Order: structure tokens, then C-alpha cells, then sequence
């Protein structure tokens, strides 16, 4: 969306008076039909709330396979590893690492997940990876009031701090944003609110120091549990951009790696952009 | 590390539609696509250091190529870079600069294996792609020429040693890293 | 979704697990094929959703399409919005007075097709003797239906010297649920089929047809759309482009055709 800089101003401009008004009736219809989409993303939330029950079986019975606390049925055990393999290949991949029971679970599974999406792949920094280490599962839940979703990483018990749970929780508006009406695309993000990390000594990858001395903000994916302050508390476009980036890697979370986890972990989901 | 296995394959099928290359040799071509796109991009953030505003564009990677590529590999390389930003400068990005290999990828490869307040500029990584898909290609015909030789469909890792030994400047190229 | 496992991301890691570590990663593909198939009835009921708020969306358009045909005059209320956002109160009162009013122009010209070529996709297949009989255009309008599953769009055209047709349909036959041959790369419907429209020209006006008789570029050229497998793989990417052109129309243009119009969407 976008001023003077509209594709056809010069044919807007152009235009008698008395069409230019039926124009301006459209846009007030346009409105009016924002709102309505409004009401059906509203509706759409309700209904991932809803299926969280449907989809929680398939999850928890992921969780149990990755910790080792359950082991494989035949038929899993018969579902391909790889999808699109000649059959002596399968077979080969199959022979080419014999059996190891000092191996509980799936070593790595979230890291890698993680690590293979593209955007994730951004914000994960080589620090991070033995800490992403000890992650035993990754969780989202929606909520309605207040409106929005959290994300949960829970650790197991690790060198690098206390926490069992670190959760991220977007406030989500779902109603037209009054300070542009129809710049309307769905749920826009009101609030990023993050964790406190209760870090052991010397184990903070977040903060650094510089020399008067000050502490200044570090590379490290647990960025996500401090997210940028918005104009409630809040450059003032850059915290803005940066609430967009927090957000849409929230959403690719939510949306695209929790839902699809096990294809990030083998790197069949791709992107050539 | 990252996988270009889908681009490799690409080229391949370009270069040699009935060929086939195994895991070894696809882990193989990985490692060395990897490894030179690392001392392209080592020389670049350098030399965009003694750019006052750490901007990359297609001269900083010109020149991390004639420092890398050995001989007629740097002028081929110069080359095909050059005709690309050509194109690309006039669907997606790899498409417009005429590219197999991943030009937004390699964009975002090379903010994070660089510079950062700077700029690097679109041209750099269609550069950075035109380079890393030239040497690939060049590889790849040889060692499937070498496998046709043999009367065998499928390149391996012995193919690609005979490509790499029976070339001075790819043996130079791959002892040097 | 890589259908060539050996070009998977992580597939070096895969082939060193242990194979006890190996069957844990199958009993997730298999725990995977299943969420895809939760996922589908999702789709389902996002689709019942879409249905269910036709009736609400309808009126707005109906409204529009009064607007637009000069049926109906603007009221106070409509006139008192901005013709374009971001605008003051001077800049906006300069446009207003740039150019007088003149009741010779009924509704607003052209502004389907306008909409219509000033999104990109749609525009590459504008061609430049499909513009005047665009021009034409009165409405464009979709709707959903459940079963059989899909959607269509209709073009409401005006009395035109091009072809007899009112409107012309075009027509998707949706898959909802995952292809069990390859349940894995389901990411949501699927299309099966497009079906077009007969469109009955007037001599001499057909503009898909050119005489080098053989098929010309053409907008419409939409309503021949191609075949599927069944009554006939160029011809699938042709489909998935036809495709996706219909949900540009029905999701994107339709719902917000005026700021299509104005050119505030880029």
C-alpha cells in the first residue's frame, strides 16, 4: 500500500470532479469491506484455536519419538525416509549406519529444524547452536483474549541458563487499523513480549561490552526473547522494521516449522528465493 | 555450510542431460562451491573495509575473483560475471541475470559473510552467482566427459579427481583451499 | 518440496544416522503424513468460512457495481472520504478543482480495466487489442461452492461489439485433500480442472485468432483455458499458471479493485 506516488495519479487527477466522487465512494465502500475481512480473520483464528485439539496428537506423539520416550511402530518404520529414492537406494541409506543404542531420540532435531529455514537460518549465529542443542520441543498455542499466539521453547536442563520454558507471546490486532484503514492485510502485531533469560556467568551471548564503558546488544537468535519496544513504550521506524522481522519469524515459527518440523529436519522443503 | 545440491544438479543436467552425479561426488561439488564462495566473500568484506561506507558491489567481488582464480579461470570467470550483471541490469532474480545458481540467497549469504551497515549491492551477488555457477560447470563437464569415457552414466569421486588432476589451474584452485 | 531425496538439504546428516535414529525420523514422516491430513480438513473449513461470508462481501460489491455503472449517485457520506489516502487537506482540495465536473460521463470509465492491468500478473496478458473490449467490462465477480469443490469468476460485460456474451465464466475444480501418492508436499487446494467459456463473436472480431488461422496472444484466451491430464507436462505449468492468474482475480483484484485502480497497491 501507499501519497501522490499512486501508479495512476495523472488519470486520477484527470478526472472530472463528478467521477472522481464516485471514486471516493468506492474507497468508502472499500472500508466497509475491509471490515468485513476484518471479522473473517477473526474467524479464521477461532478456527486454528479450534484445530490446536486436532493437530495436538500428531504433536505430542512428534515430542515422545524426539525424546526417545517412545519407539517406532512397523508402519512407521515402513514409511519411507526419504520420499522419491530408487529402491536399492533406500535400501543402501538404510545399510549405510548400523544401529546405535547409546543414541536416545533425535539428537538435534528442533537445532536443525530451526537452522534450515532460511529466515531462522538469519538470526542463528554460531554461539547459538550448542545451546539450541539441549531444545526438546517447540510449542504455539492462539489465544483470543487477549488476542494473539505464543511461542514456547522448552530446554532441557543446560550449562547455559535455568529456564525450562522460554515463551514469546504476540498481541495481535484483528480490527482495521485506524491510523490506516485500508492499508488492511489481516491480524497486525500490537506487542511483542518476550522472557527474561536467567543466564549462568559468562554465558549471556546477547550482550557484549565496549569500551566509557557500555553494554551493547550482541548477535544471538535469543534476541527473539527481547523484542524491540513499539511506540507504547518505544530511530522510531527502525524498531518498527524490526518489529515486522520479530514478528514474521514468529509467524514462519508458527505457521511453517512447527506444523512442518521433520521436513525442515531431512531439508525437504526448500526455497530458490 | 550451506547445500547448493539443487543448483549443482542444475548445471549438471545443463552441461549433461543423460549424466548423473552420486552422493559422494554431490557431497563433494557442496564442499568446493562452499569453500571458494568463503575466500571470494573473505576478500570482499576486506576490501569493502577500505570503503568508507563498507559498500559491496560488482568490483569488490571482480577483484576477489583475479585474487582467487588462477589464469584463464579468473578471465572466464570476469567474464561470465560481467554478462550476467549485464542481463540482470536489463520473474526472479536468477532468472533475469540468465542463472541457475540462487542470486537472493547468495544476496543474503553475503550480507551475513560481510559487511553489515553497508550496502551490498543486487550486482554483487549476481556476480558472486555467475562465478560460482561458471566453476561448477566447468567441473562438472570434465569429470562427465571423464565418466562417458568410461562408458559410465554417473559421476563419482574418482571422475572428479581425473576433471580436477588432468587441469592445472582447478588442481591449483582446489590444493589452495 | 524436494521430490529428489538425494538433493534434500540434510541429506549427508540422514545417510550417517544410526538406523535405530533413522526409524524414529520414519515414524515422524509417517506422524507427518498425518498432520498433513488435519491440515487439509482445515483448508476445508477455511473454504465453508469463504462461502459463509459471501453474502457479507456481496453487498459491498453490489454497491460498487451501482457505483460504477452510474446507477446510483454517491452520498454525503462517501463523498466526504478522501478519492486518495495520505492526501491534505490542500493537495486534496487542488485534485478536486483540477478538473470540473462533466454529466456526459456516466459512472467511471474503464475501471475494471484499469484495475485489471494495473496488477502485473494480469497485465502480462492483457494484450494491446484486448484493451477495448475490456473497456467493457462492467463487473467482475467469484464465488465458492463446496461441492463440487472450487471456485469461479464471472465477467459481467456490457452490449459490445465484440461478442453476444453477457458474462463469461471461468471455472476451478479444487483438490482438498492430499494426493496419497505423494501426500507430502500438500500445502493447501490444489487445482483439478479449469473450465472456461464459449464466447460467440461477432465476423471479424475474434482476438485469438490471427492468420499467419491460428491461436493468438489474449487475454481471453483465458476462457479456452488449458486441459488436463484427462482429455488431452507443459500443459500442468500451463494449467498452474492459469490457475494462479484466477486467484489473483478472486483473492487479490476483486476484494480491493479500487486501490487497483488508483494505483495505491504495488
Amino acid at each position: 500500500q501507499h501519497g501522490l506516488l499512486s501508479t495512476n495519479f495523472d488519470m486520477i487527477q484527470a478526472l472530472p470532479l463528478n467521477v472522481k466522487q464516485r471514486v471516493c465512494a468506492l474507497k468508502n465502500l472499500q472500508m466497509k469491506t475491509i471490515q468485513i475481512e476484518s471479522d473473517f480473520y477473526k474467524r479464521v483464528h477461532e478456527l486454528e484455536i479450534e484445530f490446536e485439539g486436532k493437530f495436538k496428537s500428531t504433536f505430542d506423539q512428534r515430542k515422545a519419538i524426539v525424546a526417545g520416550e517412545v519407539e517406532p511402530t512397523k508402519e512407521q518404520i515402513d514409511t519411507p525416509i526419504l520420499e522419491g529414492l530408487e529402491g536399492d537406494q533406500l535400501a543402501e541409506l538404510y545399510k549405510a549406519a548400523e544401529a546405535d543404542p547409546s543414541a536416545k531420540g533425535i539428537k538435534d532435531f528442533w537445532l536443525t529444524a530451526l537452522r534450515t529455514h532460511d529466515l531462522v537460518a538469519e538470526a542463528i549465529e554460531e554461539h547459538d547452536v550448542p545451546i539450541l542443542s539441549y531444545l526438546t520441543d517447540v510449542t504455539t498455542a492462539a489465544s483470543k483474549d487477549p488476542a494473539g499466539f505464543k511461542i514456547e521453547f522448552h530446554f532441557a536442563t543446560n550449562p547455559y541458563f535455568k529456564n525450562q520454558v522460554l515463551t514469546k507471546t504476540y498481541l495481535l490486532g484483528f480490527d482495521p487499523d485506524a491510523e490506516a484503514p485500508l492499508q488492511f492485510d489481516g491480524p497486525h502485531v500490537i506487542r511483542a513480549v518476550g522472557d527474561t533469560i536467567e543466564w549462568e556467568d559468562g554465558k549471556n551471548v546477547t550482550k557484549k561490552a565496549v569500551k566509557l564503558t557500555k553494554t551493547v546488544k550482541a548477535d544471538s537468535f535469543f534476541n527473539f526473547f527481547e523484542p524491540p519496544k513499539s511506540k507504547d513504550e518505544r530511530d522510531d521506524e527502525q524498531a518498527e522494521e524490526f518489529l515486522e522481522l520479530d514478528y514474521e519469524m514468529g509467524q514462519a515459527i508458527r505457521d511453517t516449522i512447527i506444523p512442518r518440523a521433520v521436513l525442515f529436519y531431512t531439508g525437504e522443503l526448500q526455497s530458490d528465493d | 555450510k550451506e547445500s547448493y545440491s539443487v543448483y549443482i544438479y542444475r548445471v549438471l543436467k545443463q552441461v549433461h542431460p543423460d549424466t548423473g552425479v552420486s552422493s559422494k561426488a554431490m557431497s563433494i561439488m557442496n564442499s568446493f562451491v562452499n569453500d571458494v564462495f568463503e575466500r571470494i566473500a573473505a576478500e570482499a568484506s576486506r576490501l569493502a573495509h577500505y570503503n568508507k561506507r563498507s559498500t559491496i558491489s560488482s568490483r569488490e567481488i571482480q577483484t576477489a575473483v583475479r585474487l582467487i582464480l588462477p589464469g584463464e579461470l579468473a578471465k572466464h570467470a570476469v567474464s561470465e560475471g560481467t554478462k550476467a550483471v549485464t542481463k540482470y541490469t536489463s520473474v526472479s532474480r536468477s532468472a533475469r541475470a540468465g542463472l541457475q545458481f540462487p542470486v537472493g540467497r547468495i544476496h543474503r549469504f553475503l550480507k551475513q559473510r560481510t559487511t553489515s551497515s553497508g550496502r551490498v549491492g543486487a550486482t554483487a551477488a549476481v556476480y558472486s552467482a555467475a562465478i560460482l555457477e561458471y566453476l561448477t560447470a566447468e567441473v562438472l563437464e570434465l569429470a562427465g566427459n571423464a565418466s562417458k569415457d568410461l562408458k559410465v552414466k554417473r559421476i563419482t569421486p574418482r571422475h572428479l579427481h581425473l576433471a580436477i588432476r588432468g587441469d592445472e589451474e582447478l588442481d591449483t584452485l582446489i590444493k589452495a583451499t
